[PDB]
């Protein structure tokens, strides 16, 4: 089920993971020592989530900060 | 959990069951429930007239636990559900 | 509501801890509640031992620091608690909210008695600062002398006899070492003035004091509109549902002699100010009045304008 | 009569929400169960327990969670003051939700739909009658249960109170105390929150603000918050704490109120060439905010002159007294004014701030600058009001230079009357 | 004759917020003009080295976790380079008065609760709390962890009558015991200062300065802010610490939690030591609640059974009952 | 003997330690570099700063620390590279790789649960690797 | 800059690395070099060996935090510390730090 | 639709250019080889153009570095 993390170094240890669902993904930000995960997000396929991932505006972990505060929104 | 069974329709020895045991729950979305928790990891979900005794250290007791639930409840309760997929 | 022969001045109290929460829906400064009831705390602990009145209190303000904090990047602001003991059982507690603020403040006064003629100024000056360097200003503690006990001397002047030129001379006195610190008033005259503004649509006043305090952006067929001063929304007083009760009626008062009634407050404009705009400093202090028939209390400065 | 095509039909309608998940065997005492009940017995038993909830307006436990006594739904008037606004101006639309052991919300949806566009809720309190006509069952059943449909709006029977519901003492003119228990303005606080929420998003703010990503606006106008400090009810259990839904989970935040020198500075004048050169100017962010609005009053006719005959003469003031406050800050906080190079055009300055007597003063102190009330920096600052601010000639052919200068002279008159005693 | 449902007692020994400020040992009679630490950033990478379970436990999700670096941003404080001396300020205000509540209901209750302690005061003087209290000046109890592996340390108390000094005392730290409470004269006279503070016979302002030398550019030890952590935005930043206008302080909390560390008289050990005064009397660190109300021991207990009843208990159980009116507190119902 | 002595508790132990290095005239040192963000701001900003004390560059102290404590010549898999540092779950950032695996029984963890709870002492070495972890401290336990 | 990354050769045309060798690499970075006239770098610290290396400083059990004392104590008697010693002196004694 | 260039000498390829669009005039701060602009401000006549630009605190080319750091201001 899990595929990869998504930034290959921990910013205070949070993280977002790749998980596999059968004809669909699903981003999800979780901490990485306890588990729990805050926010989530279900993309179609890995092509969705690196065409939408590499438009956002940063490099390096700049964006993995601005993907981190995308998935993790306040959904109201 | 025996105490909603001797007095399974007796809502007065289920407020016997505020009186005796430990802390509180309330669960407000389009229905409404109240969780008893005890002493004994049991969590007696109320609901206007309908109950369920829940026993724990057993995920098919959770599954019932499960069973009680819109999906506007399972909106909710989801980190109340994950938090009990630890006990073997 | 009566004028006062003396404006007795504490150069520099210094809040350590103060209570910046003050309303359920306003934020920082406290409320000037703290600053009349300080103030009639005065009057139960020194008034009456030196034959005099205190009646109102004017608020200076030279310092504030609310222990805050803004992570993440958000344009909102969250506070600073402090850590409780453990449980009762032996675990850990819930976490109640508490606001904070290192607070420095000048307060004016007011005397009405007779300790004049039997007592000289540094006597009467002394005993009353004296006392409130023992006491709890906002809810948090009174900040002792220091090396900068220099400007700790008080001041206190006859307003009503002596000449006009002794009494804009020593107004000027005054009002120079009152000089970084901004004052504070109460201006329910210009919300009048605003709902007959607003009065096309609806005279809602609570919707117009959420349309004061903030930056209106009016785009062009963008503008933003223009402030005419730094107003505030302050708490002004109770305005009680319940009809009253006797003494020996409600479990957990505080004492058994007083009656009771259940209050909400009273949001109300206020406005932050230079001490020199203000034409007499006698029209500064905060009083509060009440008529009890009725749930109608506040606190206000009458006669600003 | 059709309150029994309410009843009737709309408990039926939630046995209809039951059909999802019914056996046969649970259905051979469900059918008398669910429909001996859904006649007469479902309005009993519901009717029993109303109790367990109760519905406020204002409750007690947001001040401290372990506090038990007196929540209230009593709201029965508005008299208040001339100018002052609180939550008697609700009037409609009153968010009044429930508190307490929230198994039994079924009656209370219930007794949400007296209110569908109808007066029965003043039949639910009274007109027996009515309950005659449409519910048509029994004195007792009726009259008992509209007896105890009141008590979920009302009181459980006994005032109280607690050591944690910040009881005030408050004196009276001449007479005694009144100790007050404050409440927590619960329908007030969601109602506000609920239109800044509405202000801060939704449709018409994401529309204007994506105007402004394509400078392309249309007629409208919204606003933006500063300050906004989030206070947080409940801790990580928010449910315990009543009425908080997922869209207000502990989520009540508050407008500030600071004082405008909340955002204090280091003062700018050290012995280093560049404060010491440009010495004459004395710029904050807020002094150049003021000149900028000073400048933006030039294009005002007399077409609009309701504001114009108004603000230019108080927004003048600020700045000036403004000067007042930075002389305020440099004279407090730096007492080093020791020698250094330029003492010959900041030395009409060094006297206008003027610093403490030097330790090493000899006697020849009471007369080197004894005599020194320095009305030219009224002149130099008038300059830089002039330099500051245009000052259009098309208002010097008209009196709008003449008054203009008139309120300049004044105010600059005023100034130098502060000024004439800094030293004595 | 029941308990008053409503009790609060205003807290005595109030003191301030510390400031640290650093210098150089032996150009310490002056340290006056010495500059203050300043709270800074850096970034720290780390490892992941916490514990990690077996259930629901992918080792792909394991393996990438331990083996990638983790990043962080955190406040330190440090000295100057050139300076190996910090000073820790304070001052202590001594009120006094320690019997009469500040919010009661009944009368009755009151005065028996007055006579009562009034009763202790006239049987022996508070000799003996501002003993220790004199004991916990003495030592440097308000240096926390800064005091660990120091050299010297030296305090110096002033109390202060006017814009003045009227008497100076300059202790040993490190002399002076952390756990033997030992007499001596000049601890007997600042007993005598601060229970003649105690009993309301005057007015007791204290200046306390404390100076440790740690060595050239070590790390020094403010008090620690609330990152109130409510699911979502945990930050990237870490570790903020507590400061007042471009300086690095303690709580003035702190420094009174290590004024009132009092309590050799549990009922389990004594053998560990001196900790603080509290109903229920708790550690927090150690997860532990000494002196449980299953025993007789207990605050609440000894109140109720010492007022009430007229049973008076053992006479150092009546320090700690009158320890906890100074402590001051939200008692009653 | 002095280190020794020191971390016993028989004493005071205050060193100052001072590093003197040839490079040649001109040449390029190497302080150690903080952490920025490429967020989206205007016109750009830097890419590499690097840390500094009042206008001098120095070095951070947990890297100094990280110098300090490589002991661990006692890796199951492979004692022909070198001392590597002493971490719980022995890893190495650079390298990618975690050697001293909790599927192995030579973890910081099993050997501490293994010789507190149980007596069964390990040998030597390890049991100056657990020593050398509690003097590194750290936050255990769940 | 330049362009000296991989690329996946998905998306890489031969105008596609022309245009993106037409593209500005600007950037700006810190530098700390000796003085041209310098040729000796100077890294001072200092250190401070505090001692006590069995005690924790939070614990919840009391038996626990006893049974670790007497299995650190058991081995300070059993051997010192002479050899964690010695390989701290061998990282002091050589560069290791710089 | 073009008036004139607000300065006679461009100062590093930059000029304000002053535009018509009927009961309105456009002065707009823009490059001259390029031809793209950095941010605009709209007048009534040209005697407000004139009126305002007169007013500035400057002399030759400070008073067009002043009007082009003026309608070229970050907005918000």
């Amino acid at each position: 089920k899990f595929i990869k993390y998504l930034s290959t170094a921990h910013l205070n240890y949070m993280n977002i993971a790749v998980y596999e669902n059968g004809s669909k993904i699903k981003a999800r930000v979780e901490n990485v020592v306890n588990g729990k995960s805050v926010g989530a997000r279900d993309f179609d396929s890995t092509e969705q989530l690196e065409s939408w991932f590499y438009g956002l505006p940063g490099s390096g972990l700049g964006r993995i900060e601005n993907a981190m505060n995308e998935i993790s929104r306040r959904e109201n | 959990h025996h105490i909603a069974q001797q007095h399974k329709d007796t809502v007065a020895a289920c407020e016997a069951a505020e009186a005796i045991a430990i802390a509180k729950d309330q669960v407000w979305d389009g229905e409404g429930y109240t969780k008893y928790t005890f002493d004994d990891n049991s969590v007696l979900i109320q609901s206007g007239t309908t109950q369920y005794a829940m026993d724990a250290d057993d995920a098919d007791s959770i599954k019932g636990y499960a069973d009680w639930l819109d999906d506007e409840a399972r909106s909710a309760e989801a980190s109340e559900i994950e938090r009990l997929l630890e006990s073997v | 509501v009566t004028d006062p022969e003396a404006l007795l001045l504490l150069p520099r109290l210094s809040i350590q801890n103060a209570n910046a929460i003050s309303s359920p829906l306003t934020w920082g400064f406290p409320s000037p509640g703290a600053f009349t009831g300080f103030v009639h705390a005065l009057q139960r602990r020194v008034g009456i031992s030196l034959d005099i009145e205190l009646d109102g209190v004017g608020i200076v303000c030279h310092r504030f620091e609310a222990q805050i904090s803004q992570p993440a990047g958000k344009r909102t602001k969250v506070f600073n608690l402090t850590r409780n003991p453990l449980n009762r059982d032996g675990s850990t507690a819930a976490i109640v909210e508490e606001g904070r603020a290192h607070l420095e403040v000048s307060l004016l006064l007011g005397v009405h008695g007779d300790g004049l003629d039997d007592h000289p100024a540094q006597e009467i000056a002394r005993q009353v600062q004296e006392q409130a360097g023992a006491m709890r200003l906002a809810g948090g503690s009174i900040l002792p002398w220091c090396n900068e006990r220099f400007p700790a001397p008080n001041a206190e002047l006859l307003m009503l006899g002596g000449s006009d030129e002794q009494r804009r001379k020593n107004q000027r006195r005054l009002t120079r070492r009152l000089l970084p610190g901004f004052a504070l008033v109460s201006r329910e005259a210009l919300l009048q003035q605003h709902l007959e503004t607003l009065r096309t649509t609806l005279p809602e006043a609570t919707t117009l004091d959420a349309l004061l305090d903030l930056c209106r952006i009016n785009f062009e067929p963008w503008q933003v509109r223009d402030k005419p001063g730094w107003l505030v929304p302050i708490p002004a007083g109770y305005n009680a549902l319940s009809p009253l009760y006797l003494p020996g009626e409600v479990r957990n008062a505080r004492d058994r002699e007083t009656p009771l009634r259940f209050v909400e407050n009273l949001f109300g404009l206020g406005e932050w100010l230079s001490p020199h705009r203000v034409a007499a400093l006698s029209d500064l202090l905060w009083y509060h009045h009440a008529e009890p028939d009725k749930g109608l209390y506040r606190w206000s400065t009458p006669r600003f304008v | 009569q059709e309150l029994r095509q309410f009843i009737e039909s709309f408990i039926q309608e939630r046995l209809q929400g039951k059909l999802d998940k019914l056996q046969p065997d649970e259905d051979d005492k469900r059918q008398t169960l669910l429909a001996t009940h859904r006649r007469e017995a479902w309005l009993a038993d519901a009717a029993r327990r109303v109790g367990q909830l109760q519905l406020v307006t204002h409750t007690l436990k947001p001040i401290h969670p372990d506090a038990r006594g007196s929540n209230l739904h009593s709201l029965p008037q508005a008299p208040g003051q001339p100018g002052l606004a609180g939550s008697h101006e609700l009037g409609d639309r009153l968010v009044s939700d429930v508190v307490g052991n929230a198994a039994a919300l079924d009656v209370f949806k219930f007794l949400s739909l007296q209110y569908q566009g109808k007066n029965l809720l003043n039949w639910l309190t009274e007109d027996s009658a009515e309950a005659l006509q449409a519910l048509s069952d029994n004195a007792e059943q009726a009259r008992e249960w509209r007896q105890a449909f009141i008590g979920i709006t009302t009181v459980k029977g006994a005032p109280a109170s607690h050591s944690l519901a910040k009881q005030l003492y408050f004196p009276l003119p001449g007479s005694g105390y009144h100790l007050l228990a404050p409440l927590f303005p619960t329908s007030l606080v969601h109602h506000v929150h609920a239109l800044l929420r509405e202000a801060r998003f939704g449709d018409a703010a994401k529309a204007a603000r994506e105007a402004r990503s394509r400078q392309e606006s249309w007629p409208h106008g919204f606003s933006e918050y500063p300050n906004l400090a989030i206070q947080k009810f409940g801790g990580t259990k928010p449910q315990n704490i009543s009425q908080l839904n997922n869209e207000r989970r502990g989520e009540n935040w508050l407008l500030p109120s600071l004082p405008p020198n909340w955002q204090r500075q280091n003062v700018n004048a050290p012995m280093r060439h560049s404060s010491v050169f440009e010495h004459d100017f004395g710029r904050t962010p807020e002094v150049s905010r003021l000149t900028r609005t000073l400048q933006r009053f030039l294009a005002k006719t007399v077409h609009n002159n309701l504001a114009i005959r108004q603000r230019r003469a108080q927004l003048v003031a600020q700045i000036c007294d403004e000067a007042l406050q930075y002389a305020a800050r440099l004279r407090e906080l730096e007492p080093g004014w020791s020698a250094t190079p330029g003492c010959q055009l900041h030395d009409a300055e060094q006297l206008w701030l003027d610093p403490l007597r030097a330790q090493t003063d000899e006697t020849f102190l009471q007369r080197r600058l004894r005599g020194d009330w320095p009305a030219e920096v009224g002149n130099r600052f008038a300059n830089w009001l002039n330099r500051a601010v245009s000052s259009d000639s098309q208002i010097l052919g008209s009196p709008e230079a003449a008054q203009w200068s008139q309120e300049l002279s004044k105010e600059l008159t005023m100034f130098k009357e502060i000024l004439e005693d800094e030293r004595d | 004759l029941s308990t008053a449902s409503v009790l609060a007692f205003e807290r005595k020994l109030d003191p301030s917020d510390a400031l640290m400020s650093a210098g150089a040992w032996a150009q310490r009679d002056a340290s006056q003009e010495w500059p203050a630490v300043t709270v800074r950033e850096k970034s720290v990478r780390g490892t992941i080295s916490n514990r990690l379970k077996t259930k629901d436990r992918d080792p792909a999700k394991l393996d990438a976790s331990i083996q990638s670096p983790n990043l962080q941003t955190v406040d330190v404080a440090n000295l100057p380079s050139d300076a190996d001396t910090l000073k820790v300020r304070f001052t202590l205000r001594v009120l006094g008065g320690a019997g009469t509540p500040s919010a009661c209901n009944d009368a009755a209750y009151r005065d028996k609760l007055l006579q009562t302690v009034a009763t202790y005061v006239n049987d022996q003087g508070f000799a003996e709390l501002a003993r220790r209290y004199a004991h916990n000046l003495a030592n440097a109890r308000f240096l926390w962890r800064n005091r660990v592996g120091a050299e010297a340390v030296e305090v110096r108390i002033n109390h202060i009558r006017q814009g003045e000094v009227a008497r100076a005392w300059r202790f040993d730290a490190l002399a002076i015991g952390l756990r033997d409470f030992k007499a001596d004269a000049e601890l007997d006279a600042l007993a005598e200062l601060i229970a003649s503070g105690l009993s309301g016979s005057g007015h007791v302002l204290l200046e306390v300065v404390a100076f440790a030398r740690i060595g050239d550019g070590q790390e020094v030890f403010p008090s620690q802010e609330l990152i109130l952590d409510k699911g979502d935005k945990k930050g990237q930043k870490s570790k903020t610490l507590y400061s007042v206008r471009d300086a690095a302080a303690i709580h003035s909390q702190k420094i009174g939690n290590a004024l009132r560390t009092i309590d050799t008289w549990y009922p389990d050990e004594d053998g560990l030591g001196p900790i603080a005064v509290e109903p229920y009397g708790s550690v927090t660190s150690q997860g532990k609640a000494y002196r449980q109300p299953k025993q007789k021991l207990d605050f609440y207990t000894l109140l109720d059974n010492w007022v009430l009843r007229d049973e008076a208990p053992a006479v150092e159980q009546q320090h700690y009952v009158i320890a906890n009116l100074i402590r001051g507190g939200v008692f009653g119902e």
